[PDB]
């Protein structure tokens, strides 16, 4: 077999901005190269083949280079849409193969998250579990640190967090933490909170509510 | 104009049969190399099978012996049977038209297969009441398999939608929440109704979240 | 009493494209087999119900020797009972052959810095191949409904490939000259014997 | 012309691995395909698989599929057959043969590897004296040489000078797993009180050589 | 798949006289419009690796002599060996090689056919160098003899013996065509001494009655 290596395994750069990203092989392949674009939950579109020619629809911004075992894709005047994750595969020998992919997302000024919190509903309440939700909408960069505090004690180990994809609109991120409680041990305590410290915040900002 | 459109995707146990199709449009099939892909969960991209223009078949290491190309020239659809099915065959597969053996120009939508003994559970769901913009979702708990769509008010409200990701609880099932943004002004004159489906358990659910 | 032209196949200067390989009849000579086996400069001497060690002591009607260029990795497939672009729709050897394949790497004379793209195969074909068939037509190939009018574009596709033959390539892409024996029995007045 | 050369004999316990070996040399070894062929203690042939040294382009007989592994290195034109774990089963003697060509006949052969599996261990051959007894000029003596393993002991009577009349017998395998053997003179019964006849016994493998004097 | 039978499993001929091998085969041979049988003869000597004679199953190979020859078609194949020689005493092996998996025959065994001599008869009792090591082991020997085909009986106070006992045949010898055959009685040493006669009863064609070799222990 042959193997693609890419590099950056992730990069981040704003709108209007080129693009270079990178692919090594095992061995050469003499330009028996593609490249595909996968945006979030859609199918590999191809934007080259042949390591220099752009597929039909594809914008003149895109471009391939390289040949042998070095290989190039540069995209020129980015876009928030052009957030994905590019692959190239080599047809040179058999099996085909492909990298392990390169993450590219769209960069943009920094913005404060906007913290709900979710008590338990009661219907959820009479079944024996306990799930308290805190929300962190519309915000970037992604890093974002979430804290869970029960009479405001640190509560670890029975949360887990989920964060979307990147908007394609104004590039933001969403990320919700959820914490999970049986209904004898979610009445033991009083005040449940929420606690956030992000990039955008001046301080650590705290919503919570009283059983 | 070009369409690939996978189907025959869903739970299987371990070491059983599932039979994949790919209906195509725009092309004859039986004139085109053709072949499947698949892609683990969170993983990159794997080829599968092909099949060539004049008939001839291949397949990865790792799947030969199991899996069986093939193709239906009057009906327009590409098959892929899977045999003697993994763990490790959890993907979801796409159907894609080959150019000569080399590269995959045009992709269909792909159909998500899950290989495990765990079985099928309907989900729950459950409001999440908002409190005096304001915000409220719906928490959609305890399913298997995947996926889980949610939709609002029918189709009506699509702005401010957010549908996180689902998340595998140490139980071995997922758990999901959707939110939305939604003024103060319209609190319960507004309705707003979370419309939940889950195909594999045929689960179908509309939840009213109101202020408390 | 006339040898046969074995060496103008063998050490022929150029060498046909696997589409439009070539074909020598070999009829009405004495054919002295020992100075293909015995030679060093093969790397691929596959021979199928018929030893060439016992061919210089056998009387065949006709002998047919072809040649041709393919990658290293597709020397595999010019056998019988094989599958791929060259055996379905270039070269194909039926599954009784009764022949030798004989193989050998010509990067030095065949691949030129920057590529040497005079060697074609064909990569599109609706259907396979039958035994010892020549397909030499450059026809757009149509993959959809609609006809091409001799113009490539969407579902119109150039039936043949060029081979990018570049020396610094590895062994499997490195261009192979190929000869494919073929001893014919028609039970006609045998005329391509061995010596005496 | 092709010659074969195959690796020296193998002597395993049940559940090694062996690897041997089978190098070929001479013109035209191009066009030749590298074929084993295994053959139990006093049983017939069976064809295992050939490989093709160029390109590795092996087939296997089904009696044979996923119990040996079939390989070659076409750099030092040397074939090759291995098991992953030998069982007591694989006792036998593997020839490798050549032919021109597949579908062929197989017209080299090489001189062929013992492999012996057993769970016996390495000992030296206890030799007794067949003693002569009383004639009609005709006597008969010989030497018993038991418990031994493992294959080959080579008997000699007085230091090689005695071969007339010396009848060595094949090796019996006991149920112990140890091989006994016997070697017979025919000598004239007029001698015994004169000449001396001494048996050798030499058994590489547990470096024993023992001289043994066989009188009535 | 295809399956080759020999006939017979074993042959007896004369110096000199014809030597006939048949070899049935459960499918046709053929490979190809070559309209050529792919059948092939070997002979293996005893001790000695396997030798090609013929191939095609009449074409004999360079240095194979004159008085092999092959014959037949279809699924019915011959081996002749015309003027019978001691050298040719050797297993002789049909093999397809039409397609794989290659496929043998049995064997068939080629031994001189001599007159019938009568085998001599020898009797050796355990050393008392063996019975200090606490084993008894008993020898009779058959030396010289034609066919092979011999009834060797211990018998222990005119008590028959029964599996403890083990048979070695030598080779035909190249030129008196004769066998010697070995029998040895193992038994313990308290088996041993609880008993006085030991005898080896021999029965052969060249025998006119069986032949009886005994002796008493430590007498
Ligand atoms: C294609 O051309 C090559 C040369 O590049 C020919 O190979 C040559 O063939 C001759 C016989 O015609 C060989 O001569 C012989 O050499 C040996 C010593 O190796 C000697 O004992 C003999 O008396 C005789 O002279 C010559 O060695 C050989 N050269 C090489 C490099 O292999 C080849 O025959 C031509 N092809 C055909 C099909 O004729």
């Amino acid at each position: 077999e042959i193997v693609l290596t890419q590099s950056p395994g992730t990069l981040s750069l704003s709108p209007g901005e080129r693009a270079t990203l990178s692919c090594r092989a095992s061995q050469s392949v003499s330009s028996y190269l593609a490249w595909y674009q996968q945006k979030p939950g859609q199918a590999p579109r191809l934007l080259i083949y042949g390591a220099s020619s752009r597929a039909t629809g594809i914008p003149d911004r895109f471009s391939g280079s390289g040949s042998g075992t070095d290989f190039t894709l540069t995209i020129s005047r980015l876009e928030p849409e052009d957030f994905a994750v590019y692959y190239c595969q080599q047809y040179g020998s058999s099996p085909r193969t492909f990298g392990q992919g390169t993450k590219l997302e769209i960069k943009r000024t920094v913005a404060a998250p906007s913290v709900f919190i979710f008590p338990p509903s009661d219907e959820q309440l009479k079944s024996g579990t306990a799930s308290v939700v805190c929300l962190l909408n519309n915000f970037y960069p992604r890093e974002a640190k979430v804290q869970w505090k029960v009479d405001n004690a640190l509560q670890s180990g029975n949360s887990q967090e989920s964060v979307t994809e990147q908007d394609s609109k104004d590039s933001t991120y969403s990320l919700s933490s959820t914490l999970t409680l049986s209904k004898a041990d979610y009445e033991k305590h009083k005040v449940y909170a929420c606690e956030v410290t992000h990039q955008g915040l001046s301080s650590p900002v705290t919503k919570s509510f009283n059983r | 104009q070009v369409q690939l459109v996978e189907s025959g995707g869903g739970l299987i146990q371990p070491g059983g049969s599932l039979r994949l199709s790919c209906a195509a449009s725009g092309f004859t099939v039986s004139s085109n190399y053709m072949s499947w892909v698949r892609q683990a969960p969170g993983k990159g991209l794997e080829w599968v099978s092909v099949i060539y223009s004049g008939g001839s078949t291949f397949y990865a290491d790792s799947v030969k012996g199991r899996f069986t190309i093939s193709r239906d020239n009057s009906k327009s659809t590409l098959y892929l049977q899977m045999n003697s099915l993994r763990v490790e065959d959890t993907a979801v597969y796409y159907c894609a038209r080959d150019f000569g053996d080399f590269y995959f120009d045009y992709w269909g939508q792909g159909t998500l297969v899950t290989v495990s003994s765990a079985s099928t559970k309907g989900p729950s769901v459950f409001p999440l009441a908002p409190s005096s913009t304001a915000a409220l979702g719906c928490l959609v708990k305890d399913y298997f398999p995947e996926p889980v769509t949610v939709s609002w008010n029918s189709g009506a409200l699509t702005s401010g939608v957010h549908t996180f990701p689902a998340v595998l609880q140490s139980s071995g099932l997922y758990s999901l929440s959707s939110v939305v943004t939604v003024p103060s002004s319209s609190l319960g004159t507004q309705t707003y109704i979370c419309n939940v489906n889950h195909k594999p358990s045929n689960t179908k659910v509309d939840k009213k979240v109101e202020p408390k | 009493t006339n040898l046969c032209p074995f060496g103008e196949v063998f050490n022929a200067t150029r060498f046909a494209s696997v589409y439009a390989w070539n074909r020598k009849r070999i009829s009405n000579c004495v054919a002295d087999y020992s100075v293909l086996y015995n030679s060093a400069s093969f790397s691929t001497f596959k021979c199928y119900g018929v030893s060439p060690t016992k061919l210089n002591d056998l009387c065949f009607t006709n002998v047919y020797a072809d040649s041709f260029v393919i990658r290293g990795d597709e020397v595999r497939q010019i056998a019988p009972g094989q599958t791929g672009k060259i055996a379905d729709y270039n070269y194909k050897l039926p599954d009784d052959f009764t022949g030798c394949v004989i193989a050998w790497n010509s990067n030095n004379l065949d691949s030129k810095v920057g590529g040497n793209y005079n060697y074609l195969y064909r990569l599109f074909r609706k259907s396979n191949l039958k035994p010892f068939e020549r397909d030499i037509s450059t026809e757009i190939y149509q993959a959809g409904s609609t006809p091409c009018n001799g113009v490539e574009g969407f579902n119109c596709y150039f039936p043949l490939q060029s081979y990018g033959f570049q020396p610094t390539n590895g062994v499997g892409y490195q261009p192979y000259r190929v000869v494919v024996l073929s001893f014919e029995l028609l039970h006609a007045p045998a005329t391509v014997c061995g010596p005496k | 012309e092709v010659q074969l050369v195959q690796s020296g004999a193998e002597v395993k316990k049940p559940g090694e691995s062996l690897k041997i070996s089978c190098k070929g040399s001479g013109y035209s070894f191009i066009t030749y395909w590298i074929g084993w062929v295994r053959q139990m203690p006093g049983k017939g042939l069976e064809w295992m698989g050939i490989i093709y040294p160029g390109d590795s382009d092996t087939r296997y007989s089904p009696s044979f599929q996923g119990q040996v592994t079939i390989s070659a290195d076409k750099s030092i034109n040397t074939a090759y057959l291995q098991w992953s774990s030998l069982k007591a089963s694989d006792t036998a003697m593997y020839y490798c043969a050549g032919s021109s060509g597949i579908s062929t006949p197989m017209d080299v052969w090489g001189r062929g590897t013992t492999v012996t599996v057993s769970s016996a261990s390495t000992k030296g051959p206890s030799v007794f004296p067949l003693a002569p007894s009383s004639s009609g000029g005709t006597a008969a003596l010989g030497c018993l040489v038991k418990d031994y393993f493992p294959e080959p002991v080579t008997v000699s009577w007085n230091s090689g000078a005695l071969t007339s009349g010396v009848h060595t017998f094949p090796a019996v395998l006991q149920s112990s797993g140890l091989y006994s053997l016997s070697s017979v003179v025919t000598v004239p019964s007029s001698s015994l009180g004169t000449q001396t006849y001494i048996c050798n016994v030499n058994h590489k493998p547990s470096n024993t050589k023992v001289d043994k004097k066989v009188e009535p």
